[PDB]
């Protein structure tokens, strides 16, 4: 698919907050797609980028890279002080079935809200 | 055998039910408070984003009301009546 | 884990201070929670934390945090919407209300 | 908290799959948890890992690293016992500045979890289709 | 003493199942008695050893069983994998016998314990 | 899974008397837990190891009791001889949960029978 | 024993604050637990960290070792600006008796509440 | 301030133990007290040192360090004069830095001193049970 | 003989006794300031968390009232009645 107005709802503490996005065109050097929020300035704007990794003679594995990086703001021109930014790396045989790998996705999707995570996340407890 | 249903993110959150328990909706564990299991074990349901009790020992103790409370995300900031 | 608070205010003045108390029996606290009575309706939230004044309410009450004891004040009675108010923690696993107008 | 069974549900692309995890203890090594399946030899489980990591002479940012493996296993024409063929692995990895607040993590993590049910998500991992 | 057949009952996973014992006939070589059972071809067969020694005292206990598959080959069944297991007693010629007693004891009631029967039945190290 | 006081009772060769078992922390150096009864003096302290290691299995448990006796010249208890004990469980990475489980049952019920309580509460051979 | 919510009544200057604490799990590679506050932020929470440490080939001397630290709040998100933090290590021969370390332990309580101390570390007046 | 005999009420296990300190002067090798039973032999005491220490061009954090030993003597059989045998040592260090007010320091010293009586200390110290 | 007890931490205070004397309950070090020694000479019980007086010399100046004050930790913020 491309790239449209990426809506999420219900999302964040207390279920309640909702985030739109916007297209902000594809780079072509290291064929990674961009998106980001409405906000009118460069350097404080939600980043959510996706891409893919065809296979070459040096890898022989399927990559797929999901990046999130949200930065936070401070009046002293606000300005950037903490960044809090996650990846995420999918790795895929030439055979890997569609089954095998939306298993994967959704699996990690559900597992991701389960407890253990937000305890391990929120508060930093480890296991 | 009372049921309400919102419109909000259904689960991961809390469903406060208090004239005594909650539960989470995902991966579901209950917790009983006041008294013992009594008139008022209760279940959940994602799929349906709804809570059901079965309200079992149909004696008079169970008059007059029963008030839906939402609760989120488990510690703070909870109980958007 | 009980709490206390003060019954039948009954204030029909319009300038009034009465600052309804919540007695704590527990030492622990931190977290308090405030509750109206509609008439004929639901029930609403006021405060969530001791005083951060939830939203949808104006800028005219307050949770007071005290040793071992809260309270909340009413800047000036608007005649209105003032029949039950309750108090409630959720600190302890067993949760409870509190009794009294 | 505290390593339990924990139970998936709603999953697979037709959303009616199961999968039960069981606690496996935490490698003293380097202090990274696991889960597995429930009935499983032990070459072919689910396995899945969660950590976290304070802070220290370098790396002065808080870290959390989740790694989970989906080796799956076809039994060979003719043979003793099933062989792992292929892997499918999916390694997640934060970070958190030593002041970032509870409400910044959580909005990262609730974010990443429904972007994973978007249709460009769900196009881009299961045909591999870019934007 | 002398090695007579021993029915051990009540035992494995779901603990209704029972086996049999049945002497072999100490080895002159080393000391070593043999226990079996007489179920099946000798090579897929149960063994236990016991072999106490002579000088501090070693009594060492090794139980082995080992699981087949019918490989297609060949008709007859073959060993696949076998699952070891070895105790190794210690003593000192002054030792009296309650002390040594202890020793038995507890190791016949913690691998009752939860503790082990988690550790062994699931292969994960205790945290 | 997480070390917790395990209280295994109606043991010994009476079979009245008990002990208690508190942990003690596994060490990062070799992954080896540890647990132990605090009712006396650390030196004369009764010892309880268990090791699951990871690749074949290897789960390696031990457990030793010192005894003391008042020597005259010093007044402090001193160690006078050490009962070991050693017991070291193999498997295979194939090898399913029912037949890991088989081992421990039947070496936890056959400690229990007259053949090895003879053979080591006596320390007599079998014949 | 494990860990539970530490509760701390009538604590510091006037004897009238109250301190609660939470678990935060054990980490196993330096068998080192820790606690914490209720506060939500990382790096704003006071931390309470208890330890034991088995002898080692090279050590042969049990060490317990217990460590506080409390960070300040200045707000110009609030900063951290003040570190305060103290370390308490003991250290037990293999035959220390119970009686010998509870004495120390407690002997070490009352006279940290001495005048003497309280006028060495609230004014720092040397002795 | 001055140094005087200090008196410690209510100690050991039991609660009905009592140790009586005085005095020995300050060391001006290095600047640091010390305290001592009431009736002992030079050797067979109940050492208490207790120092500060103001910044210098390095450590520009104020610090204070508390050590105590409690050496235990077992007449052997068949001797002279009682010798000493095992040791317990127990240091206590503090670290204040310069503009930390007095609020922090006595709630970091009466919080130390009310964590030895919690139940989790005594029983890490008594049997030294980690958790 | 007047008596009373708290609810505080009784250690690592003083109990001011005016209608003259304060004691700290642990390493007992009391101060008498005005008179002398008077008839308010007192002592104090650190594990029962209360404060005694004796009161001998019970003629007349002892009539209408004693008021037992709270003083916490030596120097400031203290009087805490």
């Amino acid at each position: 698919a491309k790239l449209e107005t990426v809506t999420l709802g219900n999302i964040g503490k207390d279920g309640k907050q909702t985030l739109v996005l916007n297209p902000r065109g594809v780079n072509p050097t290291n064929g990674v797609a961009s998106l980001s929020q409405a906000g009118a300035v460069p350097a404080l704007e939600k980043r959510v980028t996706v891409s893919v990794s065809q296979p070459s003679r040096n890898r022989k594995n399927y990559k797929v890279q999901v990046k999130i990086q949200n930065p936070t703001a401070c009046t002293a021109d606000p300005s950037v002080t903490r960044q809090a930014y996650a990846d995420v790396t999918f790795s895929f045989t030439q055979y890997s079935t569609d089954e095998e790998r939306a298993f994967v996705r959704t699996e990690l999707a559900a597992l991701l809200a389960s407890p253990l995570l937000i305890d391990a996340i929120d508060q930093l407890n480890p296991a | 055998i009372s049921c309400k249903s919102s419109g909000y993110a259904f689960s991961s959150s809390w469903m406060n039910w208090v004239k005594i328990g909650r539960i989470y909706p995902e991966n579901g564990e209950t917790n009983y408070n006041g008294k013992f299991k009594g008139k008022a074990t209760l279940t959940a349901d994602k799929s349906s984003r709804s809570a059901y009790m079965q309200l079992n020992s149909l004696t008079s103790e169970d008059s007059a009301v029963y008030f839906c409370a939402r609760s989120g995300y488990y510690f703070s900031s909870n109980y958007d009546f | 884990i009980q709490m206390t608070q003060s019954p039948s205010s009954l204030s029909a003045s319009l300038g009034e201070r009465v600052s309804l108390t919540c007695r704590a029996s527990q030492d622990i606290g931190s977290s308090l929670n405030w509750l109206q009575q509609k008439p004929d309706g639901t029930i609403k939230r006021l405060i969530y934390a001791t005083s951060n004044l939830d939203s949808g309410v104006p800028k005219r009450f307050s949770g007071s945090r005290s040793g071992s004891d809260y309270s909340l004040t009413i800047s000036s009675l608007e005649t209105e919407d003032f029949v039950d108010y309750y108090c409630l923690q959720y600190a302890t696993s067993p949760y409870t209300f509190g009794g009294g107008t």
